[PDB]
């Protein structure tokens, strides 16, 4: 059930603050999101296709 | 432009390959072979022998 609290008013602090956050873990693991934000260093020119090419060795 | 001359054939370029440039072609026909040799040049001086007009 619930405890000993019987106030009519909506809790002034939201729940994620008033209480701990119950989480549940699934047995088989979970995939991290793909990206944690948009910060990134980028590697360009990695590959090919296009230059002063095919004078270039085989 | 990087190349490999050992093949016996080398790709031809203009300033355009490696730098920020433009081709600068203009037509002319004086480099055709026929035109080039179609002019007279001397090979030497010659002479005629006396009275050859009427003898052997």
């Amino acid at each position: 059930s619930e405890g000993n609290e019987g106030v009519i008013i909506n809790n002034f602090y939201s729940n994620q603050y008033q209480n701990s956050i119950d989480l549940s873990a699934n047995a088989t693991g979970s995939d991290p999101p793909k990206t944690y934000g948009q910060f990134s260093n980028l590697l360009s020119g990695a590959v090919n296709a296009f230059s002063n090419m095919l004078p270039l060795l085989a | 432009g990087v190349e490999n001359a050992e093949k016996g054939v080398t790709e031809n370029t203009d300033a355009t390959a490696d730098f920020v440039a433009q081709p600068v072609y203009l037509p002319e026909n004086q480099t055709k072979v026929a035109f080039f040799y179609d002019r007279s040049s001397p090979i030497g001086a010659f002479a005629v022998k006396s009275g050859s007009l009427e003898s052997g």
